[PDB]
């Protein structure tokens, strides 16, 4: 009734997209966008150029899209489940398992190379279901009960974190301490190829939750009088989470403040009806990623900064900035 | 009707043997102290205490308009009966259109349709209870006044009339000022009454229970130890056991209970 | 209006504690019995090489983990308080982000004094804790709700620099950042002892003479104000507190580890919450828990030094689970 | 004599304010929802007017001296404030609460003062229980006793409740109510206290000040004050006064 908006979605949109072009034009191997569009059209001048784009430059972009995109929507899908805007999609444990399977097999061992994301998804997960069982009684699962049974277990999980890097050499220290840190660099396209379905499976979860989640962020005992499963619901949200933030974090890396930001920017902008917050936060989830990650291949280049460091980057003005608001 | 017979709930037993019915059209108001179990009793008649949720266990026969309440799915459990509770301070800033929607949630098709004429029950709902001057509004600007009117509001938008149902009101009039309080619990009655909706309101001021009730249940230690209308249920003895309040009657031009 | 007979407990634990500081000496890479550590101790001549193994390589590091123990345990029964919140860890100050960045500000830009890194950390420490509270503190009241939210902002802001500076690390400084932030009492020798003790007796002074306001604190922040608790002078004069004993501390044992979480909850559990009782026994039981957490590591897995950081994490997730099988239905 | 005149608080919620709590008699202020009844009350206990963003402008005296010029630990010993009863973060014992009231006097006379503190509440049955197995209004009988154990006679103080009769069951909100007045008496002792039954205020108040939109409407005997046209201005709610031979008021 007093809330248009869907102008905000499409503006997001094409600022994403607008994003998408720009990011493929720059920067590290240089090409101007002439040898740019030769390059694209087939001419065999610009046969190099063609390979970068498509090889290197494409899947990197695809996946800043994937990672921002995931986080956002399992973000405003988590603070509604917790109607909390500070519920993060890592509570259910996924990141720290991830973490703890990327990290036993950086350090134990055997296989490659796409059995890193391997580990590191089937660590998040299996941590992930372990959290979710240790706080569930069969079946009716309290959210502060899922918190201990995450501290708990990610007290046990970075303990044997700690224990590997403790036996890790020098080699073995340099790869976890990046892997943690976050990357695009890694990105192929049969990489994403897996990614992808993963985390396209879970937003679909999630977007056919969306109505039910509305009610929620009413009233857990509310939306229970409104018809709402909060049971079967809880159980239903927290799936969808961790299977696109465990596929996510399985081929990034850890990443870092944009399923809190970028919701909580859609929130402000539109209010909070999962409707538009869900597919906003991923819009401008995506939007914000691609942006840091592109200023990672370039502010330094040669180098490559780990995104991690970039998201933090934009997390603390945007703490600092609600701080500065919420004074009163 | 809606109907607790021989009621037990269990930690022991915080209700026991109560049998209590709700009729269409009438509005019965549930006395007791602190403690005493009517949140417990509502909260069954709801039906938070009886199908797949929960440990605490059940005994006798408890009906709506004819069925057992635990064979009565939460969806469609949600078209016979709405629950209007309390702190209702929301957890996002939602819009009072936004709120009152929310109340045809079980209604709405697709799964989340919001249909014109959801639109217009919201807007006749907001109507109602009067807190249609607060279309627009951010939920958390509002007074607690003002979003008790709204939460008013959504819960009869989900119990309106379409192509008997149940209110149950849980201290819905506390913490509003006087004047508001008997609006309520007038406008209640009047939907009651239009409507052929069975009330049950948990009530703290005895005398307000008086004034707007067809029916007075006082519960005293999970059994309900008065029963009927508010001439023969407002009494000295009654009140004395159900609140340990020695108090006495007195005459208007409904009558109303005074200590000493 | 009777008691809780507690004071037993406060001296079983410093018995306790006591009792296993002794072993604690005779129990790590160099073996040797009560009776000839004794003596070696006492100036027998015939030990003049055990007397140097005990009181130069061993004695450092049993006073490093009372102090680490004691240290947390004790500012945690404050926060706590502080925050009327059994989770209040004492690094919310801001303290630890700063020794972490200043221990990693040193290791990585390199243009070695071994008093460089605690001192370093130390500074960090204590000026990121300074400076997440002028962003909280509006000149001069202090919600505790913003000093979190100031917490998190400026914690973002140190692990960019940290992950920025880690990124640009050579594999030395790799391994010296990796151990310092895995937490090891193994850095501990006198010279920087003699620095962080009175560091931790000073914190420790500071919360003690603040023990009745903290109590009268626990009943709401308004209701000990109207009992004449200056509770925003309160406020300053723990955050001051804990983040100097905390800073010194983390300056040289690294990260670890839940402790300041556990201990003031178990003697909190035995005694109640009377911050008379709570904040000495807290540091007791603290003492007492890291101790046997530092003789865990330098022997379950002989020759191997398990970080500590790892084994006290082997106390928080049991000790959380505990929390959740008891907190079920509630 | 704790005293306001011309108060100002800011907008304004309290505009031009002139009212005095005095010994030995019991005022209950009346107003509806967002009237300032709990700033009015803040304002005395002295929590704007000390060193802690908002104006006040008007003389506000306890006992002839002006707050801003009072301590807040001297303060501690002239006022108690009762709350409504909240349990605490951490679960202290019930003595330990009540002697929490001596903090601004901190011992031996104390553990002699708290009990008779937790007997005039009657509230001595529950000692050495844990305050969170307490119902409410236990809780609220074990609070009115720290708050008690605070204004303890040895060798004109005031006691401010903020709605403390809130939930209390009828037959306890009545006996709180009437413990005050008692304990007002004995002690000589002004008694500020926010009540939501106009009903339970003509009962138990010596004076009654209602609270319209900021100002003060009404203030005398409950007799003189409650009346129709006084209940409308201050609640907008028409009311008619019966009588019991403390006359009651009744809508219609
Ligand atoms: C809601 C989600 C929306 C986000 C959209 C992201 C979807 C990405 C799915 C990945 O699909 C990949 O597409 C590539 C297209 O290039 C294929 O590579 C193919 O082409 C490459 C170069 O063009 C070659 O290097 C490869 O060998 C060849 O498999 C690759 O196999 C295929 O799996
Ligand atoms: C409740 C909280 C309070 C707990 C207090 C913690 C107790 C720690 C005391 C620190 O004091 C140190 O004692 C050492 C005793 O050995 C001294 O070393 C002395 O002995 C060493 C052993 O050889 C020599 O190397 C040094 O030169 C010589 O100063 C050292 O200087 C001194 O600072």
């Amino acid at each position: 009734s007093r809330r248009f908006a869907p102008f905000v979605l499409a503006a997001l949109a094409i600022l994403m997209g607008a994003m998408s072009v720009v990011a493929l034009c720059v920067g590290a191997y240089r090409i101007p966008l002439a040898e740019a569009w030769a390059a694209l059209s087939g001419d065999p001048a610009a046969q190099q150029a063609r390979a970068v784009l498509l090889d290197i430059r494409a899947p990197r972009v695809v996946l800043a899209l994937l990672v921002g995109g995931g986080f956002g929507a399992t973000g405003a899908a988590m603070q509604a489940l917790f109607r909390n805007p500070l519920a993060d999609p890592g509570l259910v444990g996924v990141s720290s398992g991830a973490a703890l399977g990327a990290t036993t097999l950086i350090v134990l061992g055997h296989a490659s190379a796409a059995a890193l994301p391997v580990a590191a998804f089937a660590g998040g997960l299996a941590v992930a279901a372990l959290v979710y069982r240790l706080a569930a009684s069969r079946g009716r699962l309290a959210l502060p009960l899922l918190l201990l049974a995450g501290i708990a277990i990610n007290a046990l999980v970075g303990a044997a974190i700690g224990l590997l890097t403790f036996v890790a050499d020098d080699a073995q220290l340099r790869s976890l301490t990046f892997w943690s840190l976050g990357s695009l660099g890694g990105a192929q396209w049969p990489t994403l190829a897996a990614v992808a379905p993963c985390v396209a499976l879970g937003g679909v979860l999630l977007v056919r939750e969306r109505d039910a989640l509305n009610a929620l962020q009413l009233g857990e005992t509310e939306a229970l009088h409104l018809g709402v499963p909060v049971q079967r619901l809880k159980r239903r949200v927290l799936v969808a989470v961790a299977l696109a933030v465990g596929a996510l974090v399985s081929c990034a890396g850890i990443i870092g403040f944009i399923g809190l930001v970028a919701p909580h920017c859609v929130r402000l902008a539109c209010g909070p009806d999962q409707r538009i917050v869900l597919p906003g936060a991923a819009l401008l989830g995506a939007l914000l990623t691609l942006a840091a990650d592109l200023a990672a291949r370039t502010v330094a280049a040669p180098a490559d900064i780990p995104l991690g460091v970039l998201t933090a980057l934009l997390g603390a003005p945007f703490f600092l900035a609600l701080l500065w608001k919420n004074r009163g | 009707m809606l109907t607790a017979h021989h009621l037990d709930v269990a930690h022991g037993t915080i209700l026991r043997d109560l049998s209590l019915s709700i009729e269409p059209g009438r509005v019965t108001a549930l006395l007791g102290r602190n403690g005493a179990g009517k949140s417990t009793l509502l909260k069954t008649f709801a039906g938070e205490l009886t199908g797949s949720v929960a440990g605490v266990r059940v005994t006798g026969d408890v009906t709506l308009n004819g069925e057992p309440l635990a064979r009565i799915d939460a969806p469609r459990l949600a078209c016979l009966r709405a629950v209007l509770p309390q702190a209702a301070q929301p957890a996002f800033p939602f819009s009072v259109d936004e709120i009152v929607l929310l109340g045809r949630y079980p209604h709405a098709r697709r799964s989340g349709a919001t249909s014109h004429r959801d639109r217009d029950i919201a807007w006749r709902a907001l109507e109602r209870a009067g807190a249609d001057a607060l279309v627009g509004r951010d939920v958390t600007t509002l007074s607690g006044g003002e979003l008790a009117r709204v939460q008013f509001a959504r819960v009869l938008a989900q119990l309106w009339p379409d192509h008997p149902r149940y209110l149950l009101l849980d201290e819905p009039t506390a913490a509003l000022d006087l004047a508001h309080q008997h609006r309520l619990l007038d406008t209640v009655r009047a939907v009651a009454r239009e409507w052929q909706l069975g009330v049950l309101a948990i009530v703290h001021d005895p005398n307000l229970a008086a004034r707007h009730a067809d029916a007075i249940a006082m519960l005293a230690d999970g059994t309900i130890v008065a029963h009927g209308a508010p001439r023969d249920v407002m009494t000295p003895a009654h009140i004395a056991q159900c609140y340990g309040f020695a108090v006495k009657m007195v005459e208007t031009g409904p009558p109303v209970m005074v200590p000493a």
